């Protein structure tokens, strides 16, 4: 832990990291997360890119919704 | 002043707090969440009988309310909505739409409007909407939700567009003309809403 | 830091991690990312995938491009 | 389970014979409506264990 | 109380419970799952012979149940479901729909 609120824990519960401003995250290979359940939110917006492409995917069930949605 | 209130005795408080020009509020449809910022289907982009309309504010619904009330603007209306539906008739030639009558609503929370109309006429061109209601003793009735809700009696007759343009087009008593054929039912977008409420 | 050119440093601008090669990122269960503002890129690929499905969704507008789009 | 259906594949076909018909001049009140799909709410469940 | 169960032996006990009003079900039809707190299609927003519908609650199937009903509300419906079909005719114009 650091002095500005800035704090990481191992614990039986799991790895929890937080942050006191923000997160970076970079790699100069590949970025590989794996999980049961995978969940991510945000409180303003979320962005995707890709340069060469982009998927998503599913053996059940894809879901795409908003109050608006546009495709191309 | 100090000195008046060392012995005198303090009985009873009363608090009242007033809130106008309220747009932070949360809207649901039978589909989904509506975005409050933009032009939006109050009752669905292709309205039905028994669809809905929802607004909610639990900064108001968490105190114990007396009053409250909203306002709406409507973007595309006809110019004149009972003649809008002149080509939609049955029998002997009898107008589905007689007169305003036909656009009207139930408010769960019973709403204070003199009548159950869903337009009322704007001062300027166009149409509002505006819904008032209260309860009598700063008491929510059981069983209600805490939130707004009115629902449609009839629809807007999006299910016989296809039907009366087909036999106005194919009749052969009488030559189409533009006067004859149906105008496209109205779905009901609107924007710019405004709550405002009173506690004890 | 090690000799290998791996970092982790925490300070007054929250928390930054970089690799001098890859990244792997495992949980036997679940991972779950929060903040304001998620923003994923990748300068070749991206891909995402559930095996019980996989969902999109905001409250606003989403949006879906490409030089091509493809649905099943 | 469903025993039968409600008639949302015929809808096409009684609508184009309606439309065509030489014999008489097809009215309002002799084309089909539009086959009902029941929508719902409300769903209430009580049980008893011992 | 205490004195007086302190020597006659207990040999029996029975446990019932009822519960009603649950609303926190799982819903589901072919397509996969509802939400129950909106209006919904029980069987599709479009039904075929054989569709069905299935209505989920754990916390009830796991126990010694006895009993287990529900109730639903239908929205739209026509005045009358026989004469909206009325149009629907085979043979010499004998109706598809003749009663509910």
């Amino acid at each position: 832990e650091d002095q500005n609120g800035n704090k990481t824990v191992m614990d039986s519960d799991g790895i929890t990291m937080e942050s006191a401003k923000d997160m970076n995250l970079k790699a100069s290979g590949d970025i590989n997360l794996e999980g049961t359940n995978v969940n991510i939110k945000a409180n303003a917006e979320f962005k995707a890119e890709g340069s060469a492409g982009a998927e998503v995917s599913t053996s059940a069930v894809a879901v795409l919704k908003g109050s608006l949605v546009q495709i191309n | 002043l100090y000195r008046l209130f060392n012995e005198n005795v303090l009985t009873d408080l009363k608090i009242t707090v007033e809130v106008s020009d309220i747009t932070s509020v949360q809207l649901e449809n039978d589909l989904g969440v509506l975005n409050p910022q933009k032009p939006f289907f109050p009752f669905g982009p292709r309205p039905i009988k028994g669809s809905s309309f929802i607004v909610k504010y639990p900064e108001a619904m968490e105190k114990p309310v007396t009053a409250i009330s909203y306002q709406m603007d409507y973007l595309n209306l006809p110019e004149n909505l009972v003649n809008h539906y002149s080509a939609y008739t049955i029998g002997d030639d009898e107008p589905l739409v007689s007169d305003m009558d036909y656009f009207s609503v139930k408010s769960f929370p019973k709403s204070s409007n003199d009548s159950d109309q869903l337009f009322s006429e704007k001062s300027g061109g166009g149409y509002e909407s505006d819904f008032e209601f209260q309860i009598e003793n700063g008491v929510w009735e059981s069983g209600l939700k805490k939130e707004l809700k009115i629902s449609l009696e009839r629809s807007f007759l999006h299910e016989k567009y296809a039907h009366y343009f087909t036999l106005v087009a194919i009749s052969k008593d009488t030559d189409p003309t533009i006067e004859l054929l149906p105008n496209e039912p109205y779905a009901p977008l609107a924007e710019n809403l405004v709550l405002g409420y009173t506690a004890i």
